[PDB]
């Protein structure tokens, strides 16, 4: 039974893109600003209700929005953030095909969009255009109007066959 | 934004739990987070602790036990919708969007009790029971009295569901009717229809309203209208107007609301008997 | 040649692996963070305690109520008290602190009742009236006295909010002599001019940072940058201003919100004849950067309300009228939505009122060829209308047979605004070429169109043009982004520049071949064929004392140049009233195409604002003067869910702009055409008029 | 005027307010902390093992032994792994994890022994001769045929440390299409171009932040920076490299290290005829960016042999040989402090023999007129040397009848080196000017000087011109600052950039006016006597598309400019052998000078560097190759006890430079006279000769 009161702080593990980080944490700290204050600064804050999927990253092999989460709470959790998708420098097939089909424009929905789309075509491998859209529907883009998101995430599930 | 300061409790096991909530009258558990969490960024609760209940894996499970379900608290929408639960399931995929269906559990839902949740609705439908734990051992309560008011689940200090009973359905047809001018959203009106045919004789009828109502209803009128009948054209637009009887929303308008009751309800006999 | 082509976005490397730098990316040592405490009510006079991390309007700017509310605020959501701490958590502990004694005054939220001054939205004013001219063109009496019918309404073009997905913020820090300051805004250039005016010195060093988004909520210096940096001043650490997102929706970013009382004067035949009434914009609070923005797009709305019509005469009494609200200001079209929105609407509202199909009344009615000046003064400069609507009328009657409900618009709309734009190239000594521009792009891709102009000029490859901007010690001056005026002012002053160093760099190859021919950067003496490389060529022109950096001033001598459309939805409607868009179809003249494949991305990013006014967002207030809709579940942006299932894009050439780009902004097109497109196509479905938006549920059923 | 005023430094607010930001107080998101393991042997075979957190020279220079060893180390204190961790408490804790296979090899600490060839450096030189040339001018046989005396023997320059009081240190992160990179360096544009050099990419910014000083030290890149640039494109997040002192010491700022074996050839009066003998360098380690560095440097220290004397021949045989220690890089003055060192020695080595006054014997073989050109082919530019010294000569003999012993030396110097600089200078519409310049001051202040130079040239108030460095991408390029070369040749472009910038304002205002005069950035008509006011010529250049950003480059067509001067101390010996200092007169003839302060404040500064020399620095190695000095107590850097109770510091001008500002260069001339000047003084106390510094306590005892 840890006890940790209002004016503590308690000490964390994450495991984040394969290496893992230590820090201490208040109860009431959001998992979305321990990323960011660990140098995860592609994990986005786009709103305060939960609503936008800037946020998200995989949390155990889930998508999650990390501002729904105390970091306290992600203890011993594994995380990917956009930051790990690559290897090497080469891209992974998702980030090719958002620059191949121009499906970014300010780019700040873009790490949790990608991230959302790497956890979907998981999902499901070979997804309709309208389970592409219901599959990032948590996700809130204000620049690009979707459509070549959506172009994006096919051509993506092809090259991942 | 950010939420207020509070303690935190990341308990060894069950027991460990309840006895922190009886002793701490305002500590509040936290699951899958996904009401409790929001809440905190606003400001709108100021426990004195956070208990974590989510370690308890044992609380989370789909079992199938003669001709019941029993569905762990911890359960999650997206595992919930995964399963092949008659209703449930599809209703359960229906709930906010992908990140929050992998969080949200059924017991945080019901213990939570917005008016327009989505499980309420097929819970009402299916004559859910809730399995509640205390240090003193079990209360099993029928989901229509669980639910006491918008907001105000049938718990005391101390006590946690841990376990959501439904029937098994075998059979059955079903549907869930959810409106909504995004997706993502909450239901603007919910209906969840369970039936089963015994020829084309409506054998079995149930019809859940929720986000229209402060807790969730049975569409009775609608019910009385389709029960023991034949089905055709004219008693299904029949019970559609009928399910109106049971709605008694608030101001889109109450008046569409009211009006989407049979639309929706017309949708959810048609989808389940096709 | 690379312009013309679709290039993919130099831009998106960064960005799609998450080493984007947006404002909230960035920290100083000891930085600590800044909140605003915001007043609760309409219209209040104020106290408030100062007190150690709580300071007040009177910190900021003592005698006045703007920037910071010192003794009366104006609307929910003003500043009226600035606390600091050492994080955003304690920060926003400390607001619960302060302490504000307010006395409720009466507050007006219609812009109708307020310009009675009955109700005065501050104080001090003499007016609600902000701005009241009458506009005239044509003769209108002729107008009236021809027709064989008048048809009347009012229509409204309801409050919007531009909800980037990423809020202002900014960090600002003073070191004793100098301001660095960065934000998330249009223009770090304009910005620093604000700041410099306001704090009244010159060493100030703004840097736009990656911005992701604004669409028009991010020209002005908000009141919060104005505290920030005077703040900066004081303190002496750097601080973080970061509002959470129920913030913004309460206090920027509002746009629209103008209502028109037409009549129209016409012909059986639908010869559309005349327009008289009254047009009143809301300008919320009289905030003077919002009023001075919003003011102007008032303009830009009266003045496009003749459309692409052959309109005879006009009389419309124009109002921008102070309320109890946020101040308004600039949302993507910045006025001109409104105008084209009002004109299209009328149209449709005629040709169904004379049985005439909303293709032909617009072939009808069509500019034949262009230039031409319209009614309230407007000179389109070049294209050809009709001819346009021509080809567009192949997909409507493709739709036409289709299941569904057709709706058409067609538009016109004003680009490229002054006064002029800067671009810096510069070469080192290796060879590296460096391209600023001194425009702010923030999500546009400007900056892949600035790569391709600059590589055309040069005859080099794209990849040896790296593009920057967005740093006040880095180029001369800018203007901005905004007023679709980027890749056509930023890429003529990109033109120029690197024009001048390609005729640098030919003397200097000449020179060094004693002459006075260039391909792909290298100099070759035209018989005898001795050739100077690019590389040798610069490494000589450091040791003859010459440089090869350059700075260029595209200065602004034409008025803005038009591109004009046709749009085209499909749509159905359910029997929850819910609408669906199965197809939308673009045709759009923007003159040169730099970069189609960005063209279209700014189409359709515009197209899904423009249907997301019609159909689902609204900024609305509670008669307590609070706004209902304050975070993205109750201001509902659209998902990927809400969009239409294809939207086809497609271009024509037939009008250049004058600049030397040959191009016209596209930027804001989108956002013009789709919304009377749209509601055009579900009044076709329902079969009642409609006068406001966003479409209701409950309105369609 | 500002040019001539002891201007107080623009410099000191950000600096006594502790509010600069040096290399370490700058951090991005995610950084990571970088330490190296270090060679613990002279000279060995290496073998690390490779693991977790762990990089070899493999991943930096795969088949060389440089910068990071591979295969075979050859100092104690190489780099031979990189550790990486989350800080750096943590990054040295890894340290100590690192597993090192070593086969100790044979090594050469000795310069003389290692010319031998008998053991070589690193297994695969042809020769650790790194240099080897006779100089030989004048007509050395008839001197020494026409000589009444000779004398000999051998003078040591023994080895000091730079020892800045900050470290190195670097910060380096990978975009994924760019390197940025700040570091501790003395120059942003020419670390860049090494960088661009070894990782074979150009989209890389170096950013110069506030540097604590160098002395020489920080004009190459490093082994460390060169690896973690390398490293950052490999692991993409900010990596921070900053050593220990102890490290410093050990690896980095060693110079000096020269033995003259020399005999001279003197007439019984006093005239020095000529010289022969052999001079040897200790270039250490063979590093390529030192080697070449300090090879440069060797050819300083032979071609200033001849001082300021009438020298009929000499022929002296220079070599440059490696050791297996940390190698040789410029330090302050870079090998022109041990030329007039060996000059200045053998001056009063011959003066002592022959019973001449040390005094009359320079006035004795002075040259008499400039220009002149020495033995070796030196062109000493302009002045008049005999003229300073008798002007010198009245501190002399008041010198002589105070207590104490008195030492003199005379110096002359090359300074201001080529190839170009350069300047930008840009105005905002709003007015604001900035400056930028291409060198990068770290401690010598000419930027204070920048700023009294153009604000001369535009008449306009010093507080209006902003000055700036040290970002390669606020300035086309640059050279940076050493060789005493920052006022003069980077000023100079900044004498042409602000000319520039007032020929175009002039333009501009005739163009507004008419015509074709200028007072304090106003234009007014010569009669009628209208005026435009600066603000209204820089608005009106934007309207006109007229730029008023500048860049101009200032190629070096003269030789190095040749200051010269005689400095004199007083100085007592107590029984203990501890030398005191209590007066040092300095005088210099530095052409032109900017500002009496900060040139005060150079010669001062470099004064007790020279004096530190003579009396208490030493580099030394035990005979297993390590350095016995390795930090702030065994390398003894004076305190404020250890200086000259008083040292005034006198100018003349009798000879300015050929550039536009007529200067020379001072930051070095300090350092040059006072160690000669010193121990000459000590040897009149002694008396017996000196030939090694430091003087140690128990040699004089
Ligand atoms: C963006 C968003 C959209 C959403 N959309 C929908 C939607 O469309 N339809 C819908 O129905 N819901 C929606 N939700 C709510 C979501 O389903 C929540 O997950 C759910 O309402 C609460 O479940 P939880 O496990 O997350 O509970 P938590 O937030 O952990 O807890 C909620 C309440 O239950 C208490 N509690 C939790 N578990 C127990 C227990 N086992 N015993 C006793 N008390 C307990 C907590 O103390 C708290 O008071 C949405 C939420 C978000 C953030
Ligand atoms: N003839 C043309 C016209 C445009 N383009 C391409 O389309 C984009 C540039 O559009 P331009 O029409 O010059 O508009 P701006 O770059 O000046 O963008 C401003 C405009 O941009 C709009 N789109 C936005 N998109 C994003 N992602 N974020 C915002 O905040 C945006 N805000 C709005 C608002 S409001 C405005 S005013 C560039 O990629 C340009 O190369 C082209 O290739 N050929
Ligand atoms: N005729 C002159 C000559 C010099 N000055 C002033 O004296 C200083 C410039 O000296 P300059 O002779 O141009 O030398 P640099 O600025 O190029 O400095 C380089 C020189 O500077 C020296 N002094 C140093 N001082 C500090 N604080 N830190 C170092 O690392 C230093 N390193 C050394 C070394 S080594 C070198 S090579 C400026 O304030 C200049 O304005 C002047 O007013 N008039
Ligand atoms: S920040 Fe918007 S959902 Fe997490
Ligand atoms: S790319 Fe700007 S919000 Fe999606
Ligand atoms: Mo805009
Ligand atoms: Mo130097």
């Amino acid at each position: 039974m840890k006890i940790i009161n209002s004016d503590q702080k308690v000490k964390i593990t994450l495991k984040i893109n394969g290496e893992k980080y230590e820090t201490e944490v208040e109860p009431r700290r959001l998992l979305v600003h321990v990323l960011r204050e660990l140098g995860f600064t592609g994990v986005h804050i786009g709103c305060d209700t939960s609503n936008c999927g800037a946020c998200t990253v995989i949390m155990n092999g889930k998508s999650v929005k990390s501002c729904t989460v105390l970091a306290v709470e992600a203890d011993g959790a594994e995380i990917l953030t956009v930051e790990g998708l690559a290897k090497d420098g080469k891209l992974h097939p998702i980030q090719e095909a958002f620059w191949e089909n121009h499906a970014l424009q300010c780019g700040y929905c873009t790490p949790g969009m990608i991230m959302e789309a790497y956890w979907l075509l998981r999902e499901k491998p070979n997804p309709t255009e309208e389970e592409i859209r219901e599959g990032i529907s948590g996700n809130l883009c204000r620049c690009t109007g979707y459509q070549n998101i959506v172009k994006a995430i096919k051509a993506a599930a092809e090259k991942l066959s | 934004m950010y939420p207020p300061k509070f303690g935190y409790v990341i308990p060894d096991n069950l027991n460990e739990a309840l006895e922190f909530l009886e002793e701490h009258q305002d500590a509040r558990p936290l699951a899958g987070g996904h009401s409790l969490i929001p809440m905190l960024k606003l400001r709108l609760i100021r426990p004195s602790y956070i208990v974590e209940i989510r370690r308890f894996s044992n609380l989370s499970y789909i079992t199938k036990d003669g001709n019941l379900y029993k569905i762990g608290a911890l359960t999650t929408h997206y595992n919930i919708s995964k399963s092949s639960i008659p209703l449930l399931s599809e209703t359960a995929s229906n709930i906010g969007d992908p990140q929050v269906r992998n969080m949200g559990t059924i017991g945080g839902s019901i213990s939570h009790l917005d008016p327009s949740a989505d499980y309420p609705a097929a819970l009402i439908a299916m004559d859910a029971k809730v399995k509640i734990t205390s240090r003193k051992g079990d209360r099993v309560v029928n989901f229509k009295s669980f639910a006491k008011d918008m907001f105000t689940p049938d718990l005391n200090p101390g006590e946690l569901v841990t376990e959501i009973q439904v029937p098994t359905f075998e059979g059955y047809k079903f549907s869930y009717q959810k409106l909504e001018r995004r997706a993502g959203d909450f239901a603007i009106v919910g209906v969840a229809l369970l039936l089963k045919l015994s020829g084309d004789v409506i054998e079995d009828v149930r019809i859940g309203l929720t986000a229209v109502n402060n807790v969730a209803v049975r569409a009775k009128g609608a019910e009385e209208e389709l029960l023991g009948k034949r089905l055709n054209d004219e008693i299904i637009e029949k019970a559609a107007t009928r399910a109106m009887e049971s709605a008694n929303p608030t101001s889109g308008s109450a008046e569409y609301k009211k009006k989407m009751v049979k639309v929706l309800t017309k949708r959810a006999i048609i989808t389940a008997l096709k | 040649m690379y312009i013309g082509k679709p290039i993919k976005r130099i831009e998106d490397l960064r960005l799609i692996t998450g080493k984007g730098a947006y404002v909230d990316d960035i920290e100083l040592p000891g930085t600590l963070f800044v909140a605003f405490v915001r007043s609760k009510y309409p219209h209040a006079r104020i106290k408030v305690k100062k007190e150690e991390g709580i300071f007040t309007g009177e910190d900021i700017n003592p005698g006045k109520d703007f920037p910071i509310a010192t003794k009366e605020t104006t609307y929910v959501g003003q500043p009226i008290a600035i606390v600091i701490a050492k994080d955003r958590y304690e920060a926003y502990d400390l607001i619960e602190s302060v302490e504000v004694e307010y006395e409720e005054l009466d507050y007006v939220l219609d812009p109708e009742k307020a310009l009675e001054d009955k109700v005065k939205v501050h104080s001090g004013l003499s007016s609600n009236i902000y701005y009241h001219e009458r506009w005239k063109g044509g003769d209108v009496e002729k107008a009236f006295k021809e027709a064989d019918l008048t048809i009347s309404d009012t229509l409204i073009n309801q409050r919007v909010i531009a909800s980037p997905l990423e809020t202002r913020g900014a960090l600002a820090y003073f070191d004793g002599n100098k301001l660095t300051f960065y934000s998330s805004t249009q223009s770090a250039h304009y910005l620093r001019r604000n700041l410099v005016d306001f704090l009244g010195f010159e060493n100030i060093r703004v840097i736009q940072p990656d911005v992701g988004g604004a669409f028009g909520s991010k020209i002005i210096a908000h009141p919060e940058e104005y505290a920030l940096a005077k703040l900066a001043l004081m303190l002496r650490k750097p601080l973080k201003w970061v509002p959470t997102r129920t913030e913004e929706f309460i206090s920027a970013g509002h746009g629209r919100d103008k209502k028109l009382k037409f009549e129209v004067a016409v012909k059986k035949d639908g010869t559309i004849l005349g327009i008289r009434g009254t047009l009143i914009a809301n300008l919320g609070a009289p905030y003077p950067d919002a009023n001075d923005d919003e003011s102007g797009n008032v303009k830009s709305t009266v003045r496009m309300l003749p459309g692409i019509y052959k309109i005879i005469g006009a009389d419309i009494d124009a109002y921008a009228v102070h309320t109890n609200i946020t101040p308004t200001q600039s949302y993507r079209g910045a006025g001109r939505p409104e105008g084209i929105y009002f004109i299209e609407r009328i149209v449709n509202i005629v040709a169904d009122e004379l049985g005439i199909d909303q293709y032909e009344i617009r072939l009808k009615n069509a500019i034949d060829t262009l230039p031409y000046t319209n009614i309230f003064g407007v000179t389109y400069d070049s294209g050809n209308v009709k001819k346009l609507l021509e080809i567009g009328k192949k997909y409507y009657d493709e739709l036409k047979k289709e299941d569904g409900c057709v709706g058409v618009s067609s538009y016109i709309e004003i680009t490229a605004f002054g006064p002029w734009e800067v671009a810096r190239i510069s070469v080192k000594y290796d060879g590296k070429i460096t391209l600023v521009t001194g425009t702010g792009p923030h999500g546009q891709g400007d900056a892949t169109a600035f790569a391709q102009i600059a590589a055309d000029v040069l005859e080099l490859p794209i990849e040896k043009i790296e593009v920057r901007w967005g740093d006040t010690e880095i180029i001369e001056d800018g203007i901005g982004t905004w007023g679709s005026r980027t890749v056509t002012i930023g890429g003529s002053a990109v033109l120029l520049a690197s024009q001048k160093l390609k005729d640098k760099l030919i003397e200097i190859g000449a020179k060094i071949l004693n002459a006075d021919e260039y391909k792909e950067g290298n100099v070759t003496h035209k018989k005898n064929g001795n050739k100077v490389t690019f590389n040798e060529i610069v490494k000589n022109a450091f040791k003859m004392g010459e440089s090869l950096d350059t700075t260029a001033i595209y200065n602004v001598k034409q008025p803005p140049t038009t591109p004009y459309g046709v749009h085209l939805a499909l749509v159905k409607v359910d029997g929850t009233g819910k609408v669906f868009v199965k197809k939308y179809v673009a045709v759009d003249d923007v003159g040169t195409v730099i970069n189609p494949l960005l063209a279209e991305g700014q189409a359709i990013g515009g197209i899904v604002q423009g249907m997301a006014q019609a159909l689902l967002e609204g900024a609305f207030f509670d008669e307590n003067g609070q706004l209902l809709t304050t975070n993205f579940q109750d201001y509902p942006i659209p998902t990927a869910v809400e969009i239409p299932e294809k939207i086809d894009w497609y271009y024509e050439i037939l009008g250049k702009s004058p600049h030397p780009t040959g191009s016209k902004g596209i930027g804001e097109a989108g956002a013009i055409a789709a919304t009377p497109t749209i509601i055009n196509a579900v009044e076709q479905c329902i079969k009642k008029r409609i006068t406001k938006m966003p479409v209701k549920f409950e309105e369609l059923v």
